[PDB]
């Protein structure tokens, strides 16, 4: 049991780490190319998804 | 003709051991600094902002203060196909790719405004490359929606 | 010069402190006033007119009487780019903003309306923020729905 | 006139920190760079390129690459009795010492390629010492065999 | 005009990345410089000299060689009340107090000493601060028993 359940803890935490950065860098990837225009316009990526 | 381009002070040189190796140049009440120049710029408001990274575009942007939002550039997303204004001199236009003479464009030509003949910024140039016997330039302009769409040709070279 | 030609007296300043500190606006049968201005309008028949407060827009609002609807000012809905007329100079609408040049424009001088070339009313400014060489303008129009957007600067210091 | 030879330096200034310390030059498609200066070379190329020290005869020595091996000084192992060419006057080599006039030479001129009528540098300068009459220099010559060899004056200061 | 007439070979720069910074002065065989500016002297032989700190009057003092002594600016104590001459311009001394004219001195400027019409310095200026047309500004000056007060304006600001 202290194998398997420091196994799965690590698993769930590794697996959620994982998630947390791939949203993360989605994120970015989808805001970035909407975020540095000069006037700032985002309304298409937030009324589809409100990622911000 | 081509002179009456050139007198925008809104342009920033940034220093590094007392030379120059690249340009941070402001638009629509952005500073836009390229990424790979390192170095300081010289004004003290602008070198004192903190900017956003952006490694995808390859470029670092920063909001530029409230008193300083009069005086910059005008982006446009429109790019007619044929001539346009640079510094060095004529830049052209053809099938979304912008073109100079050879030997235009070096060590230190990064961050310059490609202005257009009405008289404001289309893009930014970032590096420049010469395929075969032409020489193409990798730059980051704006499309209609506004999602700063960059152009990169193969195998470019930096600057 | 041109500028200055355009004079209409419909507008009437606020008297309190024995001073002038904003003025009012009589638009398609409407009073305007802001609310940072405080006092009596100076035609008496106004004065002593009812308004009804609108303070998430910051106006004023009253029904002028039936008599008096033959004068008053044309409000507009379409906003073409370019310069427009004004008590003191031209105000350059650009990118969806009214901005005008450097200086011009203090307290006591809000509430004063925005007219186009042909000469009627087109907006209402109830403050400015100076950006620099060029001063932005906290001012409200007219859509063509009616819907009354105001456009708000960001920390926009009040007249 | 020796100063004709002016357009043959193709010697590199050291800054540090903006200061310059010395110079290097690039002989015989070799880099030379005195040891006791501090900062980086002029140009980015040989400021990125590694160097190999040698204590003994107090400078670091490079190879430069194979683009720029032709544009380099030329070096000669023979040095005749008599007067040569410099950037600070006609320096006479005489019976094994190269001296210059009195008052000549200070701190940061160092490094500096001697060069004779033909355009040809025969020995690189590093320090001196002011005698009574003239004054003697620290310097690193060549001789036919090709061993480098160093002289320096009794008590002799660095450059 | 007096600038002509305050030509002065002893006042040294402190540079900070090839910049004006500071401002050191030799007087009466002692080298002055302030807390507050960063960098290195200009001139060799005082970079190589230790200087010991003063914090609560706000000078580096050292005591220059022997050669050093033979030119230095002389200081006197009686300081009557009127016009004295500065490098940047003309200053007036009122009620025990230096003030300069409005927008004369700026970040750079400290450390400059301040000149009589006999030319001898009497005072040192550290920075300034300007609520009129007049601008009192910080300096520090010598008494009759050689005390060396340090007037000071409220929160001036640091030059």
């Amino acid at each position: 049991t202290i194998l398997g359940l420091s196994i799965c803890a690590a698993i769930a935490t590794v697996s959620v780490a994982a998630s947390t950065w791939l949203f993360c860098r989605s994120r970015v990837a989808c805001l970035t190319p909407y975020r540095l225009t000069p006037n700032a316009r985002i309304p298409f990526c937030l009324a589809v998804l409100c990622c911000a | 003709r081509m002179v009456m381009k050139l007198e925008s002070d809104k342009t920033f040189p940034i220093m590094l051991e007392g030379k120059i190796n690249g340009y941070a140049c402001v638009v629509g009440g952005k500073l836009f600094r390229p990424m790979h120049v390192e170095g300081k710029i010289d004004n003290d408001v602008l070198a004192a902002l903190k900017t956003k990274k952006a490694s995808k575009y390859d470029l670092e942007y920063a909001d530029v203060p409230q008193n300083m939002r009069a005086d910059t550039f005008k982006y446009t997303h429109e790019k007619p196909q044929g001539y346009y204004s640079w510094h060095h001199g004529a830049v052209q236009y053809e099938n979304g790719r912008f073109t100079v003479p050879k030997g235009v464009g070096a060590k230190g030509d990064s961050g310059r405004p490609i202005l257009d003949n009405q008289g404001r910024v289309v893009a930014i140039v970032l590096g420049g490359v010469n395929e075969g016997s032409r020489t193409a330039l990798s730059v980051v302009m704006w499309n209609e929606k506004g999602v700063t769409v960059k152009y990169t040709p193969e195998n470019c070279e930096q600057w």
